[PDB]
């Protein structure tokens, strides 16, 4: 939050007003919350909006990243960190699994939040291994993808 | 009944060439049919066999017949059993790694799952 104003003068005020500085232009008038903020600013000037100009040459510079991020995706993501993260999303899903069980015993009546109460917690179980399914899903997408496109490139 | 059943030892059509109206034709072309569909199955089975045996259950009548017979099915190409090519391959199902080219295009299966999510 920052602000641009422009002074007031003494005979405006009591001639003019302030809704004077207002017109022929944008017009916009900042309250930047209540305190001393707002009461100085009553007192002192008047406020006027802020734009940004902006030229498409400008965003172009912005966006660029890095001439390394182009190998970073194709990059094979190792066995071993892979496999950190398959047994990580195994042992949640077994616990889940069960409660996933009982679940499915009821659920008879849409309205899914209410069925995340009586299953217990914040979101049904069926949600919760699908969540872990998918996060597996997107390390096995970047390794398989990169695992056979490394080896033809390159060869 | 025999044919259904499997046994092709009961089958009464490499012996209903003898009995005729005219049947006798038609009864040839089928022979030949059953006595090709074991031919080559034989070749797979086992390696280098007898010339006796070959002629038993490959429905030949003669080792002259089942030479001629055999070497355009690819077994027996010359006076010495050839079975052995074919017997080999079949056996060892889980040795073969030609790797990049067996994976199949894992880049493919991977684009496919990806895209939903």
């Amino acid at each position: 939050v920052i602000d641009a104003f422009r002074l007031i003068n003494a005979n405006m005020m009591v001639l003019g007003h302030e809704p004077r500085q207002t017109t022929s232009n944008l017009g916009h008038l900042n309250k930047p919350s209540i305190q001393a903020l707002i009461h100085g600013l009553n007192r002192h000037y008047y406020s006027i909006t802020i734009n940004y100009r902006k030229n498409e040459l400008e965003q172009k510079m912005l966006l660029n990243l890095h001439k390394k991020s182009w190998m970073e995706g194709l990059t094979l993501q190792d066995y071993s960190e892979h496999c950190k993260h398959n047994e990580s999303v195994v042992k949640e899903m077994l616990e889940l699994a069960k409660n996933y069980n009982k679940a499915v015993e009821e659920e008879d009546k849409m309205t899914p939040e209410q069925l995340a109460i009586k299953n217990v917690g914040k979101q049904d179980p069926k949600r919760h291994l699908e969540e872990h399914v998918d996060v597996l899903m997107t390390s096995n997408i970047v390794q398989c993808l990169a695992a056979m496109l490394d080896t033809v490139v390159f060869k | 009944q025999y044919l259904m059943e499997g046994s092709y030892n009961k089958v009464f059509l490499a012996k209903g060439n003898i009995p005729a109206e005219s049947y006798t034709f038609f009864i040839d072309i089928l022979l030949d049919t059953i006595r090709d569909e074991i031919a080559g199955c034989i070749e797979k089975a086992y390696e280098k066999i007898l010339f006796a045996e070959a002629t038993r259950i490959l429905f030949f009548s003669t080792p002259k017949k089942m030479t001629d017979y055999a070497k355009k099915r690819g077994w027996l190409l010359g006076p010495n059993n050839y079975y052995s090519f074919a017997s080999q391959q079949q056996k060892p199902e889980d040795s073969t790694i030609p790797s990049t080219e067996l994976a199949r295009q894992v880049i493919e299966y991977a684009r496919q799952l990806e895209m939903i999510v």
